[PDB]
């Protein structure tokens, strides 16, 4: 179950 | 960083971001969130960027240790397994502390509130994952209560498609069934958040459509997975 | 890490080595070596990987800082790839430290010996990336001397297929290539320490060939992109 | 031109 990658930007 | 520059903080961030530096990345916007004043759009997103990629090394150290200590059942492996978590718990510590210190009670509008009431979310979330003591329970609550305080702003005050308003849902559905052991809430926050967005992308842009239809996958993904 | 047991300092570092924390990794390896005693085949392995990691993780940002700073010719830039920098120089003093008191020196057999050496031409190699000033000469030198040192006792004491005499050779190679400006150097060790090699592969077990071509593939790999 | 990668093991 995925939260939101949130990792690029 | 008290000596430094906000602007040079983050210019820094940034450079840090695309060095892959994440460790750095996060005490360059903790201190440009120290110089006191409110974050901007895309401040905050490098503020968030920076934390999740740190705490999310440390969760999956973590979970090779956790597994490799259920595994055995010497004191190593409980040990290290422990100072990993107690660096996790932390950063943790960190991001709320930047939360409420003072990032939440100066955020009027409704995209910063809920981004950083999201965050809080976030970050209780992560210390439930760890958490077995007596404020286990404790802890699940004051990631309830974020996101869902977040959850009533973002419905009051955003489009169904907002990407925050998205990611929120998506992050809250992943709380109620992965700590709070509430699958079919999961399910059917979802699904609903699902339906709501897709009623709405007609109004959206070309980009903007691209925006939240990536974030829609992601709970598809996760109903897909779940049903 | 003095007050850990060396024996609790190997496990914690093959711990850390899983859950892929690094640094972690290379400072319980570091108070291993600090105990004093000489290391074994596989803990000597452990403190390689360790560094390597993490120094690898410092050379890839200090790269991406530089081409950056490269191409804008405020000081921003140029401060966080000094400081940078500065936290990799730091990182392969450490090393050279740790191989000059006292793994070298105790160092009696090939296989130690031949280990650490090119570990000290690896290190100062990587200061040698960075140098500009009046010791970029003494450092390239350095790094020369050592592996130069290295290939003299593997030449004597190891056959041509050794997986450490072959990286050896890879590396030393491209030392010649990258920071002595010789490139015909380069590929002529590689193409002499190929050509050695497999003559020699007829002696190996099916498990010792597979380490021997694997880093063959290497030095093929790189004659590939030289010539 | 690559080194021994050397990170794993
Ligand atoms: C929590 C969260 C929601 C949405 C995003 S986004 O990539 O779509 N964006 C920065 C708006 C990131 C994080
Ligand atoms: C420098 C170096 C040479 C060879 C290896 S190996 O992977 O083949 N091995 C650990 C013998 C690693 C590093
Ligand atoms: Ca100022
Ligand atoms: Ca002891
Ligand atoms: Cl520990
Ligand atoms: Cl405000
Ligand atoms: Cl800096
Ligand atoms: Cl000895």
């Amino acid at each position: 179950a995925g939260s939101i990658p949130g990792r690029r930007s | 960083m008290g000596s430094m520059e906000r602007a040079s903080l983050i210019q820094k961030a940034k450079l840090a971001e695309q060095a892959e530096r994440y460790e750095d990345m996060a005490a360059f916007m903790k201190g440009a969130v120290e110089k006191g004043e409110e974050l901007s759009c895309e401040e905050r997103n490098l503020l968030s960027v920076a934390y999740k990629n740190v705490v999310g090394g440390q969760r999956a150290a973590w979970r090779v240790l956790s597994s490799i200590e259920q595994k055995s059942n010497g004191p190593e492996v409980r040990e290290y397994r422990e100072k990993v978590e107690t660096e996790l718990q932390g950063v943790c510590d960190t991001v709320l502390g930047l939360l409420d210190s003072h990032l939440i009670k100066e955020a009027g509008d409704a995209e910063s509130r809920v981004f950083y009431l999201k965050m809080k979310g976030d970050y209780y979330r992560y210390l439930a994952e760890v958490a077995t003591g007596d404020d286990k329970k404790r802890i699940i609550d004051s990631a309830r209560s974020a996101y869902q305080e977040a959850m009533d702003i973002s419905k009051k005050e955003m489009p169904p498609t907002n990407p925050i308003r998205l990611g929120l849902a998506l992050n809250f559905s992943v709380f109620h069934y992965e700590i709070a052991n509430s699958p079919e809430e999961a399910i059917s926050l979802a699904k609903t958040t699902f339906d709501e967005a897709m009623a709405d992308l007609h109004t959206l842009s070309e980009d903007s459509y691209k925006d939240s239809t990536l974030i829609m996958q992601l709970l598809r993904d996760n109903l897909t997975l779940w049903t």
